[PDB]
């Protein structure tokens, strides 16, 4: 249904309000996590939903979920910001993140939340590019499996 | 096969803007079966992280809703 909501936001609709209402805590929370500044996190979140509105016609549900489309563009924008410059689902995910090995949790922590490129992670962890790429893959596979 | 190694980093936005453009350039040239495998990988990672977002959730201020819905006009 979130896909159907996003399908209705391109021209205008009152579903943009509903699309926003259902996703805002996850977008804002991610941005907050990456930027760690209330002011810029608010402004970045606005930019994200402005892009949702404008580029919603580019969305193709047969390429991925509306949720993934939104969070991916939100993450890209927040990470860029760093470089250029209910509770049940929450605890379910936290268990899976905690069930990862230390190295596999560290890869996601530095790359995803810390905004580091896989090259930057390889340099910081004194490892090869092959190793970090395989490790990022392993971390995401374990998460995919645990969350299923 | 090597190109498939970049899918996960790419999906996490864990490549530089330079390298991202090189990857896009490369899956643009790759044969259809290779490009599909890459995109399936990328997609699967984005979905996983979209699910994972439940862990970092946080409530925005009500004033942001006002400005966001108004920016449509």
């Amino acid at each position: 249904d979130l896909d159907a909501l996003l399908r209705r936001v391109a021209h205008d609709q009152a579903a943009f309000a509903e699309f926003y209402d259902h996703t805002k805590s996850r977008v804002y929370g991610l941005v907050m996590r990456v930027l760690r500044d209330t002011g810029y996190s608010e402004e970045t979140t606005q930019e994200i939903y402005l892009e949702v509105w404008r580029n919603a016609s580019e969305f193709d549900s047969a390429k991925g979920s509306a949720l993934a489309w939104l969070l991916t563009m939100a993450h890209r924008r927040a990470v860029d910001r760093v470089r250029c410059e209910a509770g049940d689902e929450r605890r379910r995910v936290t268990e899976c993140l905690k069930a990862l090995t230390d190295t596999q949790r560290q890869c996601i922590e530095l790359a995803y939340y810390g905004g580091l490129t896989y090259v930057e992670v390889s340099r910081r962890l004194a490892a090869n590019l092959s190793t970090i790429k395989s490790r990022m893959r392993d971390a995401l596979r374990s998460l995919r499996n645990c969350l299923d | 096969f090597e190109l498939l190694e970049l899918a996960t980093p790419y999906a996490l936005n864990a490549v530089s803007d330079d390298e991202r453009a090189d990857i896009d350039r490369r899956v643009a040239a790759a044969p259809s079966p290779v490009a599909a495998a890459f995109n399936d990988e990328v997609r699967a990672v984005r979905e996983t992280m979209a699910v994972v977002s439940a862990a970092t959730t946080a409530e925005p201020p009500a004033h942001l809703r006002t400005a966001i819905l108004d920016a449509t006009k």
